[PDB]
């Protein structure tokens, strides 16, 4: 009858989860591939887009930690640190 | 060190007078026609039965287990100094009632019992016991001395010289002292500060112990000469009791400690004043904390941000530099809150100024580190240059308030500069609003302070301090008031911090200079120490010596001042310094750069890996630190102190608890493979916190150590919090989620508290702005529940982790908290290991809930 979505898995293979665990701000994988919007692995990474601009990656630990890492200021999505948009 | 430049006990005519008198009949008697009993005190005349001066004997009950002995002259020349500012209250008394009476000798119930002291008259003496048991004696020796004052003005009693310097002695010879004798007493600690033992060594056949605030250059190791601090309290421990002595007296002090069954006699000898000595009797040596807290108060709450590590060095060039340090610190994923500015920084040693050429924006530097929401600490000495265009010389000069010489005219120091006279209550104010915005031009928010030299270092002084005959507030001699004078320099600073905020801001002043009562200013360091493995080592009794007497926020340069560290010794050292109080790296002018991306990746790593376990260990720190503020306990402890009744680690100094909870041995030998690691407790069991690996008490395990090793235990029965997200600074990670380190007792039980709060305000005191949690465990169930409901707190935190050590495999855990329905969680669990993992409670760290694990 109704077909169900599959589950994610972890780009390095160690686990599978559903995916209200991506980015759920709590690392369910090795690599950290579940959580890149979030500060929750301590081996992830967060990616700048940038928008017009050169794109960049920064530590997760600089996800929402008040300090503006990304030109676009991205990274602070829920800080209260209100990044302005400075790639130009 | 040049010992020469620095007296010893024959070289202090007071000291050699003193410790020329030898064990004897006392020629002090005590008139009990004059003794006269109060509700709060006893009162009698003593006699010197050759001199004939009359003294008065002013002996006291005190609430919560003390005594207080003060001895005066009857009929002085003139008044002597009696210790202000140290004490926090009017101790609260107990009575005193005769429960026995003769021709010699008077016995004091103090209360309703069974404390009791029995006065004898010829000679003099005093005994202290609980019912039968003798704790202590007064005099027993016969070694009470005190020097009546004679009309103003054999070898050095009056002028006496010292190298070059003579101090015309006014008043000639005053000093006082009295002996203490500690039957079945065997191991004593304290009386900071010196680069030796925790446990004390006899002074018998070399010098006494000195307390005399000085700058020692090049200070070395095992010996008694008298750094930059003083505390003059004195812990005895053994199985049966412990003990405290604390000699209210802020001269020069020289301490004599004898062996004798098993007995240690205490004498204390210092330059004037009266004799002011509190007894603190215990019985548990948390029972002498809470007393001496009520005596001088408790350690000052630290802003979340100085118990994070600081970088410093003498000196950071410019604002560019800083910058780049800064940056260097985010470029290479290492933490820091801090970065610090030395005396280079000002206009050529004119504090609370800018040089224009290397800091000529300090506010714009200062912007940049608050947007990386990190902190910068300026050093402002208490010492100013003579300069007609110097503001602040100006003002001192223009309204009298620095320290004189005798013919009244300011003193100066020749390289000159001149002293303010801190011991001015109205001084110490115009110090403090000098540190407002307005005031203190270039300055913010997020700059802290550093007091330095404030012993006060004078170079071209007697020992590199001041004149004795230098002239204070209300007449004083500086002789009198020497060991309180830095104290002074850091209650002012920090009292300027509190009030440029309006009241609400925490104030964080490190200081070189202390004496009892300083631990309610800030931190303390041990000064310019070296870059050898025996100053690394050391590091360990000098903080322990100074956790004892009240004074928990300790550290030492991390690598030493002096010289330059191998990368191997600057690895262990910060691994050392990341499990002290005060961690801060630090480096003379000479020194090599040294911040920690400069060494090779192998060392980068073990250093990066040792500032992660600090800041993830934050909550941990910040929770002793709370509990030192509101109960006196110390936050660094010697391992006696939690095994009281284990003689094995009365002496261990290469080893320490941080709280209940973690016992730390760092490694502190080049090329070392493995370390000794006594793990003490009955039926106690320790995790080691890297492999989860369980060890039963009592035993000596030998642990194998790689560069990366630092070898800490958690201890059965707690709970430690952790924030496990390691960010830049603590300001980024102060709302993040926590990690609870359950680790089962052989019972299967555990707990731990957590406080929390803004992480820098007053507001936890003020508005009761706070959280104080307790966790629980206990059967399978882990609970949150309020430790203190007065304080609420609105917060974003939440339990995100419980990894809990000495567990089975559960067949269910569930979750239960009011305002939502039961959750189950996912757990992993290890079974070589007995490690339990649960995946994300959720929970707000502000509400009571419990955890059960199910075995279903
Ligand atoms: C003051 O001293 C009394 C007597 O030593 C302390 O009470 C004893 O506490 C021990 C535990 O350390 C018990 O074993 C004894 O039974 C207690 N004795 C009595 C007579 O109560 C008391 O705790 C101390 N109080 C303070 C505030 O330090
Ligand atoms: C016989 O001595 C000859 C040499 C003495 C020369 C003067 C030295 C002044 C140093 C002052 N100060 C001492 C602190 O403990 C250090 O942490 C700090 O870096 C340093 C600089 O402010
Ligand atoms: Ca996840
Ligand atoms: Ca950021």
């Amino acid at each position: 009858f109704y077909e169900e979505s599959k589950p994610f898995t972890c780009l390095d293979g160690t686990a599978t989860i559903p995916f209200d665990q991506v980015n759920d701000d709590y690392c369910d994988c090795k690599d950290g591939s579940d959580e890149p919007g979030t500060a929750a692995c301590p081996n992830g990474s967060f990616h700048c887009t940038n928008t017009g601009y050169k794109p960049l990656y920064i530590l997760s630990s600089r996800v929402n930690d008040g300090v503006c890492d990304c030109c676009d200021g991205t990274d602070e999505y829920n800080s209260g640190t209100v990044c302005e948009n400075t790639c130009r | 060190v040049d010992r020469s430049n620095f007296k010893t006990c024959d070289e202090s005519s007071f000291c050699k007078r003193q410790r020329s008198i030898r064990p004897g009949l006392s020629p002090y008697r005590a008139l009990l026609d004059t003794l006269q009993l109060g509700p709060d005190a006893l009162t009698v005349h003593l006699i010197h039965e050759v001199t004939k001066v009359l003294l008065v004997l002013e002996l006291q009950g005190l609430q919560k287990n003390m005594t207080r002995i003060r001895i005066d002259e009857l009929e002085p020349r003139r008044p002597r100094y009696r210790v202000p500012d140290v004490l926090v209250a009017d101790p609260p008394t107990a009575r005193l009632s005769v429960s026995g009476r003769d021709d010699n000798s008077v016995e004091l119930t103090v209360a309703e019992g069974p404390y009791k002291i029995i006065l004898t008259a010829q000679p003099f003496r005093l005994d202290l016991l609980e019912d039968r048991s003798l704790l202590l004696s007064v005099n027993a020796r016969g070694l009470m001395a005190f020097e009546h004052q004679r009309a103003p003005r054999e070898p050095g009693a009056w002028e006496e010289t010292f190298k070059t310097h003579s101090d015309s002695k006014p008043y000639g010879p005053t000093s006082v002292g009295l002996d203490f004798s500690l039957p079945g007493m065997e191991h004593v600690y304290g009386i900071p500060e010196h680069a030796d033992s925790l446990r004390l060594k006899v002074t018998e056949g070399g010098e006494p112990y000195r307390l005399y605030n000085l700058d020692v250059f090049q200070y070395e190791l095992n010996n008694p000469m008298a750094l930059y601090g003083s505390v003059p309290v004195l812990l005895a421990h053994s199985f049966h009791r412990d003990l405290g002595i604390f000699w209210l007296n802020a001269a020069e002090t020289w301490v004599d400690i004898s062996s004798n069954t098993p007995q240690t006699d205490i004498r204390w000898m210092s330059e004037s004043g009266i004799i002011d000595v509190f007894l603190m009797l215990g019985p548990s040596v948390f029972d002498v904390f809470r007393q001496y807290a009520s005596l001088t108060g408790t350690q000052a709450l630290p802003p979340l941000f100085s118990l994070g590590y600081h970088q410093s060095r003498w000196n950071y060039r410019d604002e560019a530099d800083v910058l780049e340090v800064d940056q260097g610190f985010d470029d290479h994923n290492m933490p820091c809150d801090v970065i610090w500015l030395d005396i280079e920084h000002a206009d050529g040693k004119r504090y609370f100024t800018w040089d224009p050429t290397r800091f000529p924006q300090p506010l714009n530097m200062l912007e940049h580190l608050a947007s990386k929401r990190r902190k910068l600490v300026a050093i402002v000495d208490p010492h100013i240059k003579v300069d007609s265009g110097y503001r602040v010389h100006e003002e001192l000069r223009n309204h009298g308030l620095y320290v004189k010489t005798r013919d009244g005219s300011d003193y100066e120091g020749w390289c000159s500069a001149s002293y303010p006279d801190f011991t001015n209550p109205r001084m110490r104010a115009w110090w403090s609003n000098m540190f407002s915005f307005d005031n203190y031009e270039g300055s913010a928010p997020n700059l802290y302070v550093w007091n330095d030299m404030n012993e006060p270092s004078v170079f071209n002084g007697p020992e590199v301090t001041m004149l004795k005959d230098a002239v204070h507030y209300g007449g004083w001699e500086h002789r009198d008031i020497h060991n309180i004078y830095g104290l002074y320099v850091h209650m002012a600073t920090a009292d300027g911090l509190i009030q440029r905020s309006g009241g609400i801001e925490r104030p964080f002043v490190l200081s070189r200079a202390f004496f009892s009562g300083s631990q309610r200013f800030g931190a303390v360091w041990t000064g310019d120490n070296t870059a050898e493995w025996d100053h690394l080592k050391i590091s360990i009794p000098m903080c322990l010596s100074l956790a004892l007497v009240g004074l928990s926020f300790c550290g030492a340069d991390v690598g030493g001042f002096f010289k330059n560290p191998e990368p191997e010794l600057l690895v262990r050292w910060y691994q050392m310094g990341a499990y002290q109080p005060f961690f801060r790296a630090h480096a003379h002018l000479d020194t090599g750069r040294r911040e920690p991306w400069l060494l090779a990746s192998q060392y980068q790593d073990a250093i990066r890996d040792a500032l992660f376990q600090r800041y993830s260990l934050l909550p941990f720190w910040y929770t002793l630190f709370y509990q030192a503020h509101k109960e006196g306990f110390p936050v660094m402890r010697p391992l006696w102190v939690q095994y009281p009744e284990d003689m094995s680690t009365f002496s261990i100094e290469d080893q320490f608890m941080l709280g209940d909870a973690l016992l730390i041995h760092p490694v502190s030998d080049a090329g070392a493979h493995g370390v000794q690691v006594y793990l003490p407790g009955q039926e106690e069991v320790w995790y080691d916190i890297q492999s989860y690996q369980k060890h039963h008490g009592p035993q000596t395990l030998y642990l194998p150590v790689t560069l990366s090793s630092i070898p800490v235990f958690q201890r059965g029965g707690t709970i430690v919090p952790r924030w496990m997200r390691v960010r830049r600074s603590s300001d980024c990670m102060k709302d993040d989620p926590i990690t609870l380190f359950v680790a089962l007792s052989p019972q299967g039980t555990a707990q731990g508290e957590l406080f929390l709060d803004d992480g820098h305000t007053f507001n936890y005191q003020t508005r009761h702005e706070f959280l104080l949690r307790r966790f629980s465990f206990s059967g399978s169930t882990l609970v949150s529940s309020s430790a203190d409901p007065k304080g609420h707190l609105e917060t974003p935190i939440w339990i995100e982790r419980v990894v809990i050590m000495g567990a089975g495999k559960p067949a269910a855990v569930v979750l239960q908290t009011k305002g939502s329905p039961e959750s189950r969680l996912s757990f992993q669990h290890d079974p070589e290991t007995s490690v339990l993992i649960l995946r994300k409670p959720g929970v707000s760290v502000a509400s009571d809930w419990s955890i059960h694990l199910r075995a279903s």
